[PDB]
C-alpha cells in the first residue's frame, strides 16, 4: 500500500494558451498570485508520494532553478525532485517510451497529465483501486470523475459523453463534441461490442475532466507494444474498449464534491473564482503554504495579506483577494477580480469580474472588465476594455486606448494583433 | 365515511392541543364529493410553495369553480344540502391541514353570501351574478390592495440598500422583484432558510430568474453576516386582537436580532387578515405537522441517506417535535404596510370593528 | 393617435352628462380624462362621490358616473359629480359613456386606414348622428341593421366604410366530396352550378368541389351554405348518385 | 467482389453525416447525388450537397447504412445481361431507370 512514486506530465499542454507561453514555462505562472506546480505538489503529498518526477523540455533551465529554489530541495521532504530532459516537442506516447527506457516504473505508479487541485481525500480511492486490483490479474488504470453543475452550457472544448456501469463503474464510450459552439455534429455514438455483457446501460454526458491517473506497471510496456497511441484519452480508452488485448478491465471513480483541471482560459478564470469562495474544503490561501506567503481571512470572502494598503472610502463587492505590498488610492469600484502582489492602482477605476496578475500598474479613471492582465503589463490612462481581453508579457499599454470584445495580446517580443511594444494596435508601431 | 384513528411517532409530553395526525393516501370515502377539493387537500398537506396569501386566493378560486359546476336538484332548493356539503368540506380541510384566519374570513364571507339571497331565484340567473360578484370582491379586497402596498413601499425605500429577507410570502417576492425591474436602484437581497419548508431556498431561485446580487444564509448564521447591512423585512400570516405578530417559523429571532443591532424590522400584512380571536403564546393553537418533515439530512429534499437517524417508533423515550406557526412580540416591529398606507402595529383592531 | 372633442362644443354646459374612466385616485378626488366630452382631463371632488368600502370600487380602468356641476368657459376648468346623479340617471349615464367610447373606436381604424385626421372624420359624423337620432353608436347600430342614417350626408371615404362594416361583422370554408354514380352527371353539375352561384367556386380535384360561402354579417352565411347543400342534394337524386357532405 | 471501399464514418448520429462518401463515388466510378437519391429513396430523410461531406437528417447507423450500400453496390453496378463498367444517370417518368452506354438497356433504379 505505501511507496508510491509520481510522474507529472508538466509542458504538454503550450500554444493552447494562445497569447501566452513563449518566453517562460507553462506551469510557472501564478494562479492566485502563486504558482500553480505548488498546489500540485501539495495534492501529490496528500495522496501519497514517495518520489517526484517531472517532464520538462520547453524552458527547462527556468524549471530547474524554481526547483533549486522550492521547498522540496531541501532534505526534509518526504520526495525528492529529479527532472526528466528530453527533445523538444514529442506527444504523450514518446514521453512514456522514453520514461520506459530510463526505467523507474515500480508497481502502482501515479500519473497525472496538467496540473490539478482539488479537495477530495485520496486514501478511500487508493484503496479501492487496490481492493479492484485484487479481483482480477489484468487490471489496468483508474480515471477520475466528477458531478457537473446539472446542465452542460459552458463546456465545449471537452464535453464527453460518459456511457457508464452502475456495478463495476467501467467506462463504455468516449466522444468529443463541438456541439454547443458549431451546430454542425450534435450527435451520439455507441458500439454494440459491449452490450449484451453489461446490461445496465447509463448514458451520461454531464461529468467534468480531472485527468488524474492512478496506473499498473502494465501501462508503459503497453505503450512500448502499441506505437499508433499517441494521445492517453482518445485513442487509448477506445482501443482498450474494443479489446486490444482481450479480457481487461479500467475504472471510472464517480465523486459528488468538485473536481476540475485546468484547461482553457474561462476554465480556468472560473477555477480562481472557485478558489477565492469556499468550494474546496481545505484549499485557502490563509494557511499559508509557501512559506513566504503571509495571507489572512476576513468578512464577505476576501483575501487580505500583510502589508496590504487600501486607502479610504472604497465600495467593495464580493469576493476580492489582494497581493503583498500594494498602494490602492481613492474612489474605486472593486467586484469579484483579484490583484497581484506590489500593485500598485491609482484614482477612480471601475472593476468588475477581472483578474490581475503580479506587479501590474493599473493608470488613473480606467475600467476593466472580465478582462486578463499578465505579470508585468501595465495600464495606462483612460482604457476601457471588454469581456475576454488576454494581455501578455511586458505588454506597455500607454494613454488612451479602446479595444473591442475578445481580443488577444502577443506575449513575446507574431500572428495576433497587438504587440509588447509601445501603444497597442489603434495606430501602427511595433516590430 | 372517512378514515379514523392511527397516528405515526410518539405523541409527546408538552404542546398537545391541535392536530397533528388522518388520509395520505385515500381509501373509502363518501360517493357524493367533487374531486377539486379533494386534490387541493392533497396539494396543501404536501406543499413548499404556498405562505398565507396564495392559499385563500387558490381556495376562492375552487370555490367559484365549484359554483360554475354547481346544479341545483329538481326536488330540493338550491340551498338545503349544500350547506351539508359545505361543512364536510371543512372538515376534509381541517383533516387535511387546519384552517387559516383568511380561510375563516372566506368562509364568513360565503356565509354571508348565502343568506342574501334567499331560495326563489331561478339556477342560470342567480349564479351568474354571484362569481362575478365575487371577482369583483378578489379584485377589490385583495390585488388592488396589494398593488397599493406595493407603490407605498416604493416610495417609502431611500437610496443604497442592503436588506435581510425571509419567507415564501409572495409580496415580498413581488416588492423585491419590482425594486429589482422597475425601480433600477442598488438594492442588495440576502436569503434567510428553514427546515419545515425551502422558502428561502424558493425565494432565492425567484431572485436568481430576474438577476439579483444575491447572498444566501439560514437561521445559525448571523452573528457574522452583519460584518453597511440596513434594512429587514418579513412576511406576516395574521394579526391579532392584541397586536402581536402571530405569523410562520423563523421570524422572530431574526427581529430580536436586528434590534440587538440597532436597526429595526418592517413587516407587511393585509386589510383582511385580522382576527378576534385573543392569544398571546404558541401554546395556544398552532400548526403543528407530522415529524416526516425533519428526516432528510440537508443537501436538497429528494436525497434518502441510510446514515444515522431513521427511527421514530421503536426508540424508547424520545420527542421529535417541531413547530410551524409562532408568536413574535409586540414591541419589536415598528413598521406596518396595511390598506391604510402606514400605521403602528398597536393599533390591533382598528380595521376588524371598521369591517 | 386619439384627440379632440366627441360633440360639436369643446366645453360642456351645466346639467349635461359625462363620464371618467380613473387611472389614479384619492388626493383631492380625481383630476382624470374624460370619455363623452373631450380627451382634456377634468377634476371630480371627494365630497359628492360617496352616496351609501369607497377607495376600492373605482382605482384603476373601471367606469365611473359623472355630471357636470360648473363650466369655466374662458380658458379650462371643468368641475364634476358622481351623488348628484339622478337616481336610476346613472345607469343612463354609463350607457352614454359607453357609446361615446364606441363611437370613438368607429373613428380610431378608419383614421389609421386612409391616413387621415380624426377631428374631421368626427365633424363630419356628427351632425345627423349625434343631433338628430340620440346618440351615434346608436345610429350606427341601426345603420347596420338597415341602411338609413348614412344616406343624409354624402361621404368621402367609401373603402373606410367598407372596413368600419367588416370589422363590425367573409368567406367561409366549405368543402362537398362528391361521389356521384349517376347516368348523366356533368348536366347535373351543370345546373348546380346554375344555381349555387345566383359563391366563389374552385376546383382542384376531380372528385372534390371547393367552395367559399360570402358572409353579410357572420352569422349569415349559415343559412345560405345549407341551402347549397339541399340543392345539391335534390340534383343528383333523381339521376341515381349520391354527394357526402361533411 | 472486393471493390467495396471501407466506410471511414463516426456512428455519432442525429444528422448522418457521411465524409468518406467522395472516396466511394471515385472507387466505384459513380456520380455522388445517385448515392445521395438512392438514400432517400431507401428511407425518408432531408439534406443537401456539399463539397465530399453530406448533411443528412437523421440518426443511422455504421450497420444498416452499410447494408444499404452493400445492396447498392449489388444491383446499381451490377448488369444481368453483361457486367459493364459504364453506367450513366437518366430520369425516366417519375421513378428512376438508368442506362448502360456500353449496350443501351433499362434497368430498374428501385428494386
Amino acid at each position: 500500500e505505501d511507496r508510491l512514486q509520481a510522474v507529472v506530465l508538466t509542458d504538454s499542454y503550450e500554444t493552447r494558451f494562445m497569447p501566452l507561453t513563449a518566453v517562460k514555462p507553462r506551469c510557472l505562472l501564478p494562479l492566485a498570485n502563486v504558482p500553480l506546480i505548488e498546489y500540485t505538489l501539495e495534492f501529490l503529498a496528500k495522496a501519497g508520494v514517495h518520489e517526484v518526477f517531472l517532464i520538462c523540455s520547453s524552458h527547462a533551465n527556468q524549471i530547474n532553478d524554481y526547483i533549486e529554489n522550492s521547498k522540496w530541495n531541501l532534505p526534509w521532504s518526504p520526495f525528492k525532485i529529479t527532472t526528466i530532459m528530453s527533445p523538444e516537442a514529442r506527444c504523450t506516447g514518446d514521453v512514456m517510451r522514453d520514461l520506459d527506457n530510463r526505467g523507474i516504473i515500480t508497481g502502482d505508479f501515479i500519473l497525472v497529465s496538467g496540473d490539478v487541485l482539488t479537495n477530495i481525500d485520496f486514501s478511500k480511492m487508493l484503496e479501492f483501486h487496490k481492493k479492484m486490483h485484487l479481483q482480477d490479474k489484468d487490471h489496468i488504470s483508474t480515471m477520475c470523475l466528477s458531478k457537473a453543475s446539472t446542465y452542460p452550457k459552458t463546456r465545449t472544448i471537452e464535453p464527453a459523453a460518459f456511457v457508464l456501469d452502475k456495478s463495476t463503474s467501467r467506462c463504455i464510450y468516449y466522444q468529443d463534441l463541438p456541439l454547443p459552439s458549431s451546430r454542425e455534429k450534435t450527435s451520439i455514438q455507441i458500439d454494440p461490442e459491449l452490450l449484451d455483457n453489461v446490461d445496465e446501460f447509463v448514458i451520461r454526458n454531464d461529468l467534468i475532466d480531472c485527468r488524474i491517473d492512478i496506473c499498473t506497471s502494465h501501462v508503459p510496456l503497453i505503450f512500448q507494444e502499441n506505437f499508433d497511441y499517441q494521445s492517453l484519452r482518445t485513442d487509448f480508452v477506445k482501443g482498450v474498449i474494443s479489446s486490444d488485448i482481450l479480457g481487461k478491465h479500467i475504472y471510472a471513480y464517480l465523486t459528488d464534491e468538485y473536481a476540475v483541471r485546468v484547461e482553457s482560459w474561462q476554465t480556468y478564470d472560473t477555477i480562481s473564482q472557485d478558489f477565492l469562495g469556499r468550494w474546496c474544503y481545505p484549499l485557502v490561501l490563509d494557511s499559508n503554504i509557501q512559506d513566504d506567503q503571509t495571507y489572512s481571512y476576513e468578512s464577505r470572502h476576501i483575501y487580505k495579506e500583510k502589508d496590504v494598503v487600501l486607502a479610504q472610502s472604497c465600495k467593495i463587492g464580493k469576493c476580492t483577494a489582494i497581493g503583498s505590498g500594494t498602494k490602492i488610492g481613492e474612489g474605486t469600484k472593486i467586484e469579484n477580480s483579484v490583484i497581484g502582489r506590489n500593485c500598485q492602482i491609482g484614482e477612480n477605476i471601475r472593476i468588475k469580474n477581472s483578474f490581475i496578475w503580479d506587479d501590474c500598474i493599473i493608470g488613473n479613471n480606467s475600467i476593466i472588465d472580465h478582462s486578463l492582465i499578465a505579470s508585468n503589463a501595465t495600464l495606462g490612462s483612460n482604457v476601457r476594455l471588454n469581456d475576454g481581453c488576454i494581455i501578455g508579457f511586458n505588454v506597455k499599454i500607454d494613454d488612451n486606448m479602446d479595444l473591442d470584445r475578445n481580443t488577444k495580446i502577443s506575449a513575446s517580443p507574431q500572428d495576433l494583433d497587438d504587440q509588447t511594444l509601445a501603444v497597442s494596435i489603434v495606430g501602427d508601431k511595433g516590430v | 365515511p372517512g378514515i379514523s384513528s392511527v397516528i405515526p411517532t410518539v405523541l409527546e409530553q408538552s404542546f398537545d392541543n391541535s392536530s397533528l395526525i388522518s388520509v395520505k393516501e385515500l381509501l373509502l370515502n363518501k360517493d357524493l364529493i367533487h374531486p377539486s377539493i379533494l386534490l387541493l387537500t392533497s396539494h396543501l398537506a404536501h406543499y413548499k410553495i404556498v405562505g398565507s396569501i396564495p392559499r385563500c386566493i387558490a381556495m376562492l378560486e375552487v370555490f367559484q369553480i365549484v359554483i360554475k359546476d354547481y346544479q341545483t336538484p329538481k326536488g330540493t332548493t338550491l340551498s338545503r344540502n349544500l350547506t351539508s356539503y359545505l361543512s364536510h368540506q371543512i372538515d376534509l380541510l381541517k383533516k387535511a391541514r387546519p384552517l387559516s384566519v383568511t380561510m375563516g374570513n372566506a368562509i364568513r364571507w360565503l356565509k354571508q353570501e348565502i343568506s342574501l339571497i334567499d331560495p326563489s331565484t331561478p339556477d342560470k340567473a342567480a349564479k351568474k351574478d354571484l362569481c362575478e360578484k365575487i371577482g369583483q370582491f378578489a379584485k377589490e379586497k385583495i390585488e388592488l390592495a396589494d398593488q397599493l402596498i406595493i407603490d407605498n413601499a416604493s416610495t417609502q425605500i431611500e437610496e443604497s440598500t442592503t436588506i435581510v429577507t425571509y419567507g415564501s410570502s409572495k409580496v415580498l417576492t413581488e416588492l423585491l422583484l419590482h425594486n429589482a425591474i422597475s425601480l433600477k436602484k442598488n438594492i442588495k437581497v440576502i436569503v434567510v432558510d428553514s427546515r419545515p419548508l425551502f422558502e428561502g431556498r424558493k425565494m432565492a431561485e425567484t431572485l436568481r430568474n430576474a438577476g439579483v446580487n444575491v447572498m444566501y444564509a439560514l437561521i445559525t448564521s448571523l452573528d457574522t453576516i452583519f460584518n453597511d447591512v440596513d434594512y429587514v423585512f418579513l412576511g406576516a400570516h395574521s394579526i391579532l386582537s392584541n397586536g402581536f405578530l402571530y405569523s410562520r417559523a423563523g421570524t422572530a429571532m431574526l427581529a430580536m436580532s436586528a434590534k440587538r443591532r440597532n436597526i429595526p424590522v418592517l413587516v407587511c400584512c393585509e386589510s383582511l387578515k385580522f382576527s378576534q380571536r385573543v392569544q398571546l403564546d404558541s401554546v395556544t393553537f398552532n400548526e403543528l405537522a407530522d415529524p416526516n418533515d425533519l428526516v432528510n439530512i440537508d443537501y436538497e429534499n429528494p436525497v434518502e441517506r441510510r446514515g444515522n437517524k431513521g427511527a421514530l417508533l421503536n426508540q424508547f423515550i424520545k420527542e421529535r417535535k417541531f413547530e410551524k406557526k409562532k408568536l413574535a412580540m409586540e414591541n419589536k416591529p415598528k413598521g406596518n404596510k396595511i390598506g391604510g398606507k402606514k400605521g403602528s402595529e398597536g393599533e390591533s383592531k382598528d380595521a376588524s370593528n371598521e369591517e | 393617435t386619439s384627440h379632440c372633442r366627441f360633440y360639436e362644443n369643446k366645453y360642456p354646459e351645466i346639467d349635461d352628462i359625462v363620464m371618467v374612466n380613473v387611472q389614479q385616485i384619492a388626493e383631492m378626488g380625481a383630476y382624470v380624462k374624460l370619455l363623452e366630452y373631450d380627451n382634456i382631463e377634468g377634476m371630480i371632488l371627494l365630497s359628492e362621490l360617496s352616496r351609501r368600502s369607497i377607495q376600492k370600487l373605482i382605482r384603476v380602468g373601471k367606469n365611473d358616473v359623472a355630471v357636470v356641476l360648473r363650466v369655466d368657459k374662458e380658458k379650462g376648468y371643468i368641475d364634476l359629480s358622481k351623488r348628484r346623479v339622478s337616481s336610476e340617471d346613472i345607469i343612463k349615464c354609463e350607457e352614454k359613456y359607453q357609446k361615446s367610447k364606441t363611437v370613438h373606436s368607429i373613428l380610431r381604424y378608419c383614421a389609421e386606414k386612409f391616413q387621415i385626421p380624426l377631428e374631421e372624420l368626427y365633424k363630419t359624423i356628427a351632425w345627423p348622428l349625434s343631433r338628430k337620432f340620440g346618440h351615434a353608436y346608436e345610429a350606427f347600430k341601426l345603420s347596420i341593421i338597415d341602411e338609413t342614417v348614412w344616406e343624409g350626408i354624402e361621404p368621402p371615404s367609401k373603402d373606410v366604410l367598407d372596413e368600419l362594416k367588416n370589422y363590425i361583422s367573409v368567406k367561409i370554408r366549405a368543402d362537398v366530396e362528391v361521389s356521384c354514380f349517376s347516368y348523366e352527371g356533368i348536366d347535373a353539375i351543370k345546373d348546380a352550378l346554375k344555381s349555387a352561384e345566383d359563391v366563389k367556386v374552385k376546383l382542384v380535384a376531380a372528385p372534390l368541389y371547393v367552395l367559399t360561402t360570402q358572409a353579410l354579417d357572420k352569422q349569415k352565411g349559415i343559412e345560405q351554405l345549407e341551402s347549397a347543400i339541399e340543392k345539391i342534394t335534390e340534383v343528383i337524386t333523381k339521376y341515381g348518385g349520391v354527394c357526402n357532405i361533411t | 467482389k472486393f471493390r467495396i471501399p471501407p466506410p471511414v464514418c463516426l456512428r455519432d448520429g442525429k444528422k448522418t453525416i457521411f465524409s468518406n462518401i467522395q472516396d466511394i463515388a471515385e472507387k466505384l466510378h459513380r456520380s455522388p447525388e445517385h448515392l445521395i437519391q438512392y438514400l432517400f429513396a431507401e428511407l425518408g430523410t432531408s439534406g443537401s450537397v456539399d463539397g465530399k461531406r453530406l448533411v443528412i437528417k437523421g440518426k443511422f447507423q455504421s450497420k444498416q447504412m452499410e447494408n444499404v450500400l452493400r445492396r447498392y453496390i449489388l444491383e446499381y453496378v451490377t448488369c444481368k445481361t453483361c457486367k459493364s463498367i459504364n453506367t450513366e444517370l437518366k430520369r425516366e417518368n417519375r421513378l428512376f431507370f438508368m442506362v448502360c452506354k456500353s449496350c443501351g438497356s433499362t434497368r430498374s433504379v428501385s428494386s
